RNA sequence: ACCCUCAGAAGGGAGGCGAAAUAGAGCAUGAAAUCAGUUGGCGAUCGAGCGACAGGGCAUACAAGGUCCCUUGACGAAUGACCGAGACGCGAGUCUCCAGUAAGACUCACGGGAAGCCGAUGUUCUGUCGUACGUUUUGAAAAACGAGCCAGGGAGUGUGUC
RNA sequence: CGCUCUAAUUGGAUGGAAGCAGGGGCGAGAGCUCCUGUGGACCGAUUAGUGACGAAAAUCCUGGCCAUAGUAGCAGCGAUA
C-alpha cells in the first residue's frame, strides 16, 4: 500500500485513507481532483448528487470519446462515475468519524489532501478467438485524505 | 550557537607567477561536457563518455553542432592539471599516519568516505597544528 | 484610431520595392514607421504583366489557404512581410510596428526618402497600387 | 490490548511493541521504466533529431566549489586608426605625414561593489550550426532494415599441432 | 579506465560499510573522489595474478511498466422477455 504523501499537526488534523479498492483509478483521479479545496459536507452532498446524475465530475486527462456535459464549467467533458463516489464517501464517513472522535466539527473541515494512486492490478483472463487469451484486468486503488481546521 | 568548520578552511597555498597563472587559464577556458551522443534522446543511454563508432555518425563526421570528440589537444596544462580550484594538491587520507611527508604550502588534505567521526576528530586535529587543511571538515556547533 | 510613428513616409510616386525595403531596415533598427498614401504609390513595368502576376496571386490557394490582399492597403503591407523575417520574435515585433494607410489619417505630411521618388516626365510604363487594385477586384474607397 | 468507525476477524483512525513498523506478514535494502499529489521554469499567435557552443530571464538552506562586476592604472602579439596639414583623381575615393602612435586579447595592482552574488544545477528566451542511433550501400534523414520504454540477461573459449 | 576471485604488503567501519537518491570537486576521457539523506553490515588501496569481466542495437531472452483507453466486446442466432 501507500503511506501519506504529505505531513499534518494532529491538533489541526484528521486523516484517513482506502485501501486495495477495486474501482476505476482513472474516475478516483478525476474525483480527487474535485473535490480538492471542498469542505468535507459540501463534498459529501457534491458526490451525494454525483450518484444520482445532477453533478457531473469534469474527465480532464482521462476524457476520449466522452460526450460533453453542460453543467461542467470552464471545461467540456464530464461524466457521473458512482461507483468510486460511493468509495469516496465511506473515506469521507471515515473521516468525519475520526475527527469527532477528537472533538472537530467533521462536516466543517478543508480536505488539505487527496489523491488516489494505483496500487496495482488484481489480473484475470478472458478467452478471445482463435486459441488465444488477452489480459482482462480490475484496478486496485487506495486513496488518502487530511482534513483541516480553517 | 551556531555552525562552524574544524580547520583552517580560509587557507590558500602560495603558488609560482606561473602556476597561478595556468590554473587561472584552466577555470577560464575550462572544457565541454563531453557527454555520449544522443544521451539526452534515450534514457538507456548513459551519460558516460563512448566514442562514436558508427559510419554516419555526425558527432563522429565533424559535424559542427552535434558535439565535440575527445581528443589530446584538449587536456589541461601539464603543471595545473589535477589541482582543486583553491589552487592546493589533493591528498587522499585515510588514517593519522597518512598526514605525514604533507607540505600545508601546497597539499591540501581529503579524508575518505569509509572513515568514522571517531577517527575523523583525531585526523582533523593534527591536521589543524600540523599546518594543513581539511577540505572536508565537520561542521561542530559552536 | 491613434499609431504613435516615428517616422511617417509618402508613398505618392515612390517605388514600392524600394521604399518597403527602407521601412524593412528601420523597422529593425527600432523605429515606427508608417507608410501613407498607399493608394497613391507605384510600381515599374508593363501594366498587363504586373496586373498577370498579380492576379495570379489570387487564384493562386487550396483548403489551406493562400490569402492575397487586393486592396492598395494590404498589398503594401505584405511587401514588407516579404522583407521581413515575419515568423522570428525580433521580426514580428518590427513588422507589427509598421502599419500601412490609405491617404493621411494623420495632420503631418510625410517625407519622401532618397531614391525611392519616381520622375513622371522620364517614365510613361508604371502602374498605380489603386489601379492594380480595381483590376484585382477590390472598390475604391480612396 | 483497549477505544472510536464500519454491514464487517475487512479496511480506516487513535493507540500499543521495538534501536527501527517507510522492519507489520512475498514484511533486509528498494534502482529504472511509470503513477498520483506537489514545487520551480514554460505555457492556449505558434514549427518539428529534442541538442553542442555563446549569451540573457527566472529559480536555489547548509555541506562537498568560491569567486564575480565597475572607475582607474601596469603590461601590451598579429593587427591598427579618426581629426588635422600637404599633394593627386571626372568620380566614388587615394597617396604622404601625424604613427606602427591611439587602440589592442590575456594577466596583474590600488580603490570601490555584489553573496542567488560567481561557479554550478533546473528551465526558458536569443545567436550559431543542426533532416537520430546502429546496419546495409557507390550513395541513408530516407518512402532500405531494427527497436514501444526500462531493468537484468546477452557473442574470440578449450585442447592438440605448426 | 572499470568488473570478479586468489596471494603478498597495508588500511577503513555500529563515533555507521557496501548499495541507492540528490548535490559539490577532478581527469581529454574510460572513470576517480567528497557532502547530504537513506541504509545497518560489511568495504578498500598498492603489487603480482585469475577470468562465465564492460551493451543501445541481434523481428535478441526474461521481467516489469506506459500510451493505446475508460476505447472494442458484454446487440446480430426464427429462442427479441
Ligand atoms: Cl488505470
Ligand atoms: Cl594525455
Ligand atoms: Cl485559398
Ligand atoms: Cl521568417
Ligand atoms: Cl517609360
Ligand atoms: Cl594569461
Ligand atoms: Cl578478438
Ligand atoms: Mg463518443
Ligand atoms: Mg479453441
Ligand atoms: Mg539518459
Ligand atoms: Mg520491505
Ligand atoms: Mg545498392
Ligand atoms: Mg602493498
Ligand atoms: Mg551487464
Ligand atoms: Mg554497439
Ligand atoms: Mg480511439
Ligand atoms: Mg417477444
Ligand atoms: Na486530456
Ligand atoms: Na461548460
Ligand atoms: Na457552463
Ligand atoms: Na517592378
Ligand atoms: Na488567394
Ligand atoms: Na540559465
Ligand atoms: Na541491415
Ligand atoms: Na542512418
Ligand atoms: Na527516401
Ligand atoms: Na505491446
Ligand atoms: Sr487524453
Ligand atoms: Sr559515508
Ligand atoms: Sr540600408
Ligand atoms: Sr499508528
Ligand atoms: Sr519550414
Ligand atoms: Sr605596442
Ligand atoms: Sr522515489
Ligand atoms: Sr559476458
Ligand atoms: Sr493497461
Ligand atoms: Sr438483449
Ligand atoms: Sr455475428
Amino acid at each position: 500500500g501507500i503511506s501519506y504523501s504529505v505531513e499534518a499537526d494532529p491538533d489541526t488534523t484528521a486523516k484517513a485513507m482506502l485501501r486495495e479498492r477495486q474501482m476505476s483509478f482513472k474516475h478516483s483521479k478525476a474525483i480527487a481532483r474535485e473535490i480538492k479545496g471542498k469542505t468535507a459536507g459540501e463534498a459529501v452532498d457534491y458526490l451525494e448528487a454525483v450518484i444520482e446524475g445532477d453533478q457531473p465530475v469534469p474527465f480532464k486527462q482521462h476524457n476520449s470519446g466522452v460526450g460533453h456535459k453542460s453543467k461542467v464549467d470552464g471545461w467540456d467533458a464530464g461524466r457521473y462515475p458512482e461507483k468510486a463516489s460511493k468509495a469516496f464517501l465511506d473515506l469521507l464517513e471515515n473521516a468525519v468519524g475520526n475527527a469527532d472522535h477528537q472533538g472537530f466539527d467533521g462536516e466543517a473541515m478543508t480536505i488539505k489532501h487527496v489523491a488516489a494512486h494505483k496500487v496495482g492490478e488484481q489480473q484475470g483472463r478472458k478467452p478471445r478467438a482463435m486459441g488465444r487469451a488477452s489480459a482482462w484486468n480490475s484496478p486496485q486503488v487506495d486513496v488518502e485524505l487530511i482534513l483541516e481546521e480553517p | 550557537t551556531e555552525l562552524q568548520a574544524r580547520g583552517l578552511t580560509e587557507k590558500t597555498p602560495d603558488l609560482s607567477d606561473e602556476d597561478a597563472r595556468l590554473l587561472t587559464q584552466r577555470h577560464r577556458v575550462g572544457k565541454p561536457q563531453f557527454n555520449r551522443q544522443d544521451h539526452h534522446k534515450k534514457k538507456r543511454v548513459s551519460t558516460s563518455w563512448r566514442k562514436p563508432r558508427g559510419q554516419l555518425s555526425k558527432q563522429r563526421r565533424g559535424i559542427k553542432g552535434k558535439g565535440d570528440t575527445v581528443e589530446a589537444g584538449f587536456r589541461s596544462p601539464t603543471a595545473v592539471r589535477g589541482k582543486h580550484p583553491s589552487g592546493f594538491e589533493e591528498v587522499r587520507v585515510h588514517n593519522v599516519d597518512d598526514l605525514e611527508g604533507v607540505d600545508g604550502d601546497t597539499e591540501a588534505v581529503r579524508i575518505a568516505s569509509k572513515v568514522g567521526a571517531r577517527k575523523r576528530e583525531r585526523i582533523e586535529e593534527e591536521a589543524e597544528d600540523a599546518g594543513i587543511r581539511v577540505l572536508n571538515p565537520t561542521y561542530v556547533e559552536v | 484610431a491613434e499609431f504613435d510613428a516615428d517616422v511617417i513616409v509618402d508613398a505618392r510616386d515612390c517605388i514600392m520595392g524600394r521604399v518597403a525595403s527602407q521601412v524593412a531596415e528601420q523597422a529593425l533598427d527600432g523605429e515606427t514607421v508608417a507608410v501613407v498614401n498607399a493608394e497613391r504609390a507605384v510600381i515599374t513595368g508593363r501594366e498587363e504583366q504586373i496586373v498577370e502576376k498579380y492576379e495570379k496571386r489570387v487564384d493562386i490557394g487550396n483548403d489551406n489557404g493562400y490569402f492575397y490582399p487586393k486592396r492598395p492597403d494590404g498589398i503594401f503591407k505584405r511587401t514588407i512581410r516579404g522583407m521581413l523575417p515575419h515568423k522570428k520574435q525580433r521580426g514580428r515585433e518590427a513588422f507589427e510596428s509598421v502599419r500601412v494607410y490609405l491617404g493621411n489619417p494623420y495632420d503631418e505630411d510625410g517625407e519622401v526618402l532618397d531614391g525611392t521618388s519616381l520622375d513622371r516626365l522620364s517614365n510613361i510604363k508604371f502602374v498605380t497600387l489603386g489601379e492594380i487594385s480595381e483590376t484585382l477586384g477590390a472598390n475604391k474607397t480612396w
